[PDB]
């Protein structure tokens, strides 16, 4: 057969929880060539978690130092690697790699590992106001926002996918709370703002929750002062 | 894990000259490789029985100790005014190395009712936005106080938090607190603010002087 | 379910008595019982409790040193042995039956009571 | 500094200086002759000793029974001369070995009246006295087991120019539980490995990763195997080694097996064990996935003669995982009996 | 000399810090028996951290191992322990145990180490009277709350300690915010309410800070609303 | 495995089974022959390595090259055969030595052509031209030393030991960094334990928990030290170990010293080195608190050839740490001279 890697294992657990994850083979031996893991954070540069030689001996990073261990299994050419203790701060991609530097590199895909000490949950939507004195730009300054969602994924669209142009979507970030936020934004001549209708459309599939929000130019309200 | 070390029962009580034992157990037979540790409240702990079978030189022959199979005993001939403190039981065969729970030896003194109070949040608090409400016991014993909470039948669910005092040298009974926050929009949106309590010395709730929007 | 309570009687002051209480539908070996009096316009007070063979049990100040409570999980009966009776003492007594644990402090069943009564 | 050194794998003649390892399990009896440092103080340690409240001692292997065997009597010949009302008996081994709480002290002083080292005390075999001492035995109605030390005499040197060593031995001054190293031996060479000891021999070969090949017994030990003497240290799993941690098993990547775990309830009852990969004599085993789960040993001969021609077990790798005795043949815990219940088959002495 | 043991090193650390610990002896010598480490978590049982053999040999609890490191200078006769990537739960009172199953254990003061971000401050006191349908005890039920206070400890004296009859204080108890909590109380019969002066005196070692608060039987009051 | 011996100062003797060890360091590379598998497959090995792009080689220890001219003329006499237009070149090795990024291939088929090359009627000869595949030496120039193999080759037997001394070395199939296990041995026994291979020779005593005692080298090899061939792995630091694991040093509690660090800045240059721990003649070594720091390895002897008297350190302990060799003595990292810290002194290169 040909030469691929495969991961499976990921999912959620609650701190201080364990979980198991393997690294099968296709083709070549994993007993003849060197293994190791290596982990993504999440936006930041590639860290190496451990390495195994083919004579049977290993070592480990400092970050997991005291709580990883890795086996291979002969009869079927498999990888496994267990962790203990997991924490918050380990949330990262895994996936193990063909790290010799003599002929090249075979990379799995990789899979995602979760920790969370609190949870599914459906977002909320505002509309927006432009004047006074903090904001200005002189057009259509009207949108949708998004914030205190949890878990991924979501997306977000306009006039039911109807209006592309200037369609803009800010990338998820998550609070100190355990909670995402999102921002949607378009512009069009300020003409045009009474003469057409805005909504958008915010889905959150975890918790089958669909959220509409119609947008109008709102003008500040008289009511009693 | 290699070796399991369990204490019972966890607590018990008695009086000057009654006789107390004290059992431990283990998972499988580790022969006599056992020792049990006394320790008094703000004191380093003491070794008193050695071997499962001998006693240190010190305090008179008073202390005793035993083996069958796979459990052991401590007991008190005549307990003395100085013999209330905690017991533990450890074992150091293979490795790791475990402890037990630990016992506990109190005077013995006759149920008692609680006092139900509730303190208030003030303006000093109420200005912050968020607001707790405390439910206050006092002068109860024994040692099975519960409280709910079921604000127009809103029932609460872990959110609370609750602490206990000691015995108290002369009363020789037990207070307690229970507190719960959340913030000023939700602090006004009922108007029932009321602890539930559950004694196995009572059979139901009781009536106060204080109360929230009608002082 | 039911409770059923028995042994009300009459003595002069300092005497003993016996009562008892039994159930059906359910078995006694597996629950602890409680013991409980409603003296003369009063609402009902504690008296005794008795926990799993073995476990203990405890009694009231106004009965403590003079009574004692055994249970019969074999005829699912328990048993309250009872002297040095005062005239204070009469009074409406119960038997009652405690759930699962010891942490809960409440009751499904409610017997129907026996009047006690002692006078010189 | 020299030696013979023939090769008999490929008939090769080898001279040099090193370090040289030597088997000496298989003729353990007539290696040996001990004795005690000046007994004039041994007896000593242990009249004091007793005074303490301690029964017996427990032997920890062959060796200290030939020791007290050897000595007898002769203990009680020193003593009378000081008019010592105790009276000592020695007994004899069994297998397994328990361990022993207590320890034995060292004297200050020596005997106040008596100078006698050795000589002619061969001519005395006194009664009873007022009071017994005991070691070892069937003795388990004279004083319970947790009245007796036990792993108390360091080897101070080993070997000597009589063929019957004058090994000198006596009583430890600290407080220690691994077993006695000055004794024990290892080695590595090429692809063979093997860790020696007066009683144990484990050899293991590199076939593929560091495994067993072969291993001989001849009692079971309870003291902690010195980890300062063992090849690849590293972490490894408790459960993969075969001999067990409890028996003085080495911490060693090499003790260990792949398919196999601890063996805690095998046949430590039998007098003589050896340890080979080969299936029992005639009978033979299988891998199979609906096999029973981990338990006690069975005997793959019946007490009437029957044999059982069928095993199985899930994660063992095939055939074998035997044991040799003098009274038959026995199983690893991870094979069961096909289609036999338990019941009605020699189940093994469970001393896990 | 007799057998003196005096541990040292303990101290206030931030989190994902290192720190060595000591435990220096006098008399006998710790090269040739057995030492080991205990720690009492804050109102819990004792724990066995790790030992070290007198021949050099050393084993380590699940809960620390691939973290401390333990060595002794057989020189002067000490002992010396290390510890890496420190948290939180972790903080306890340590003891250099001579857990030695046989003979008998001599035991020293011990020391405290903390982990902890937050960082002195003062306390607060407010009074309190209850009237209506959710407050009982048909005595002078008055007292002064201490709060948001850190770190330990605080005195709490009512009319500068001249009265101590009817005057208890609850034990303190650590919010999730990082501060103390408490609470005092000067119960007396109610004929003594308004014909005497209440003052709790609250003391702030670290700071130096001293708050007082007078409590009197005051009522509600009808302001405007 | 059966063999005699004589014990160096005891009067024990015996002829039993066991496994032996003897020093080959002082031997002085006895004549062997060396059979780099059969020459006729070996010659097409060469032709895709220069073919890929590989110019030189770089050597991991001093046998190989020991091969290299032994066969010599033989290689070339092959391509003369069959029309390629290549030779060799060998110098001769300088320490420290250094690791090669590249490895040997491994040709799938013979070369076409009557096999005249071993076992032929004499008659070896050829000529010198400008296609240089040199191997080992200074001759950077023809190929950098990032262009150089090392460590391309893995032993087949080590039989015939006593007449014919046919080592079999064979092309590696595999890509790895460990050295070649099947001459490497290591054994302990009771108050002495060493490592040893063809290369080094340490030894460890039992005096007070295990510290270095002495040790002997001949070539500061660079290879990774295999974990699988040593004792007690665990419960070390790097910075303690005197052979840094650069070195090959062996991994072990027992290959470490009290009062000392590693020394990687060390006097590597030399030919052949012992490790004793003793003070110099003439010079001596002083356990003070004032003196400097871990600066490079200082020779005891002055360029003009006198010693240099007065050093000084904190961490050190009696007997100081020394390295001796033909070109004088040199003094450890953390010893450093006492009232002059004046770098008038040979001084040895940074070194990692
Ligand atoms: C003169 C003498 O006996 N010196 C000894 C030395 O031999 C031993 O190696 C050392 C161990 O600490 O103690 C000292
Ligand atoms: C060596 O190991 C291999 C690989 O598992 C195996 O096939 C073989 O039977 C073993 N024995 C020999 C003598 O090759």
């Amino acid at each position: 057969s040909e030469v691929q890697l495969v991961e499976s294992g990921g999912g959620l657990i609650q701190p201080g929880g364990s979980l198991r994850l393997s690294c099968a083979a296709s083709g070549f031996t994993v007993s003849s060539n060197y293994m190791s893991w290596v982990r993504q954070a999440p936006g930041k540069g590639l860290e190496w978690v451990s390495v195994i030689y083919s004579g049977g001996s290993t070592y480990y990073a400092d970050s997991v130092k005291g709580r990883f261990t890795i086996s291979r299994d002969n009869s079927k050419n498999t990888l496994y690697l267990q962790m203990s203790s997991l924490r918050a701060e380990d949330t990262a991609v895994y996936y193990c790699a063909r790290l010799i530097a003599a002929a090249g590199d075979y990379w799995g895909q990789g899979t995602m590992v979760t920790v969370s000490s609190a949870s599914t949950k459906g977002p909320s939507v505002f509309p927006l106001a432009p004047s006074s004195k903090s904001t200005s730009g002189g057009t259509a300054a009207l949108g949708c926002l998004v914030k205190d969602y949890f878990p991924e994924p979501v997306t977000v669209s306009w006039n039911s996918g109807a209006l592309t142009s200037g369609v803009h979507t800010f990338p998820a970030v998550l609070q100190s709370s355990g909670l995402y936020s999102l921002s949607s934004v378009v512009t069009v001549p300020s003409s045009s703002l009474g003469t057409q209708t805005y909504i958008c459309n915010v889905n959150h599939k975890p918790s089958n929750t669909k959220v509409d929000k119609k947008v109008e130019p709102k003008s500040c309200d008289k009511t009693h002062t | 894990s290699d070796i399991q070390m369990t204490q019972s029962p966890f607590t018990l009580s008695a009086s000057v000259g009654d006789r107390v034992t004290i059992t431990c157990r283990a998972s499988q037979s580790i022969s006599s490789y056992l020792n049990w540790y006394q320790q008094k409240p703000g004191k380093a702990p003491k070794l008193l029985i050695y071997a499962a079978s001998s006693l240190q030189s010190g305090v008179p022959s008073r202390f005793s100790g035993s083996e069958s199979g796979t459990d052991f005993t401590l007991t008190i001939s005549s307990l003395q005014p100085e013999d209330f403190a905690t017991y533990y039981c450890q074992q150091s065969y293979s490795t790791p190395w475990t402890f037990g729970q630990g016992t506990k030896v109190e005077i013995k003194r006759t149920v008692a009712a609680p006092s139900v109070f509730i303190f208030p949040p003030s303006d000093e608090q109420l200005k912050s936005g968020t607001a707790s409400v405390v439910c206050l016991l006092n002068n109860f014993y024994p040692r099975e106080a519960k409280v709910q909470w079921k604000v127009d039948n809103a029932l609460q669910s872990g959110n609370s938090q609750e602490s206990v005092t000691e015995q108290d040298s002369k009363d020789s009974t037990y207070s307690l607190s229970s507190t719960l926050t959340l913030s000023k929009a939700d602090y006004e949106k009922h108007k029932v603010y009321a602890c539930e309590v559950t004694h196995q010395g009572l059979s139901s709730p009781v009536t106060k002087s204080f109360n929230r929007g009608e002082c | 379910v039911q409770l059923q309570e028995s042994g009300g009687g009459l003595v002069q002051p300092g005497g003993s008595l016996r009562l008892s209480c039994a159930a059906s539908g359910r078995t006694i070996s597996r629950y602890a019982m409680s013991w409980f009096r409603q003296a003369p316009g009063k609402e009902r007070e504690f008296v005794a409790v008795a926990r799993r063979s073995g476990d203990g049990a405890f009694y009231a100040d106004s009965v403590q040193g003079r009574f004692t409570v055994s249970r019969d999980d074999a005829k699912n009966t328990v048993y309250l042995q009872m002297n040095s009776l005062k005239p204070e003492d009469t009074a409406v007594y119960y038997c009652a039956i405690d759930s699962d644990t010891f942490y809960s402090g409440s009751y499904d069943y409610w017997g129907q009571g026996t009047q006690v009564t002692v006078s010189s | 500094d020299v030696g013979c050194s023939v090769d008999f794998s490929k008939k090769e003649t080898r001279c040099g200086t090193g370090v040289f390892i030597y088997n000496d399990v298989e003729a353990w009896r007539d290696r040996y002759k001990y004795h005690p440092d000046s007994p004039r103080r041994l007896a000593a340690a242990v009249k004091q000793a007793w005074e303490e409240g301690i029964c017996g001692i427990s032997s920890v292997s062959r060796m200290e029974n030939i020791m007290w065997k050897s000595v007898e009597g002769e203990l009680n010949a020193i003593l009378e001369e000081n008019g010592v009302q105790l009276t000592v008996v020695v007994g004899s081994v069994k297998n397994p070995m328990w361990r022993g709480p207590q320890r034995l002290p060292v004297p200050v002083n020596e005997l106040p009246h008596g100078w006698k080292a050795w000589g002619k005390s061969y001519f005395v075999r006194a009664a009873k006295t007022n009071n017994s001492f005991v070691v070892d035995g069937d003795t388990l109605k004279e004083c319970p087991l947790e009245h007796r030390a036990w792993n108390s005499f360091l080897v101070e040197d080993h070997g000597f120019g009589v063929f019957h060593t004058s090994v000198w031995l006596k009583v430890r001054e600290d407080y220690s539980l691994e077993c006695d190293p000055a004794v024990i031996g290892t080695a590595v060479k090429g692809r063979e490995a093997a860790h020696s000891d007066l009683g144990y021999w484990i050899e293991s070969e590199k076939n593929d990763t560091w495994r067993l090949k072969r291993a001989h017994l001849i009692e079971m030990k309870t003291c902690e195997w010195p980890k300062s003497h063992t090849l690849w240290t590293d972490g490894v799993e408790e459960s993969d080694l075969i001999i067990p941690k409890s028996l003085a098993g080495p911490l060693s990547h090499h003790n260990t097996r792949e398919g196999y775990r601890t063996q805690v309830k095998g046949p430590w009852h039998s007098e003589e064990l050896e340890i080979r990969f080969e299936e029992c004599p005639g009978t033979k085993v299988y891998v199979e996935e609906t096999c029973g789960t981990r338990g006690p040993s069975l005997r793959s001969t019946t007490a009437s003669g029957r044999v059982i021609e069928e095993w199985c077990c899930r994660e063992c790798t095939m055939p074998p995982l035997s044991f040799r005795a003098k009274d038959g043949c026995w199983y690893g815990m991870e094979i069961r009996p096909r289609k036999e219940p338990e019941s009605n088959l020699v189940r093994s002495m469970v001393t896990a």
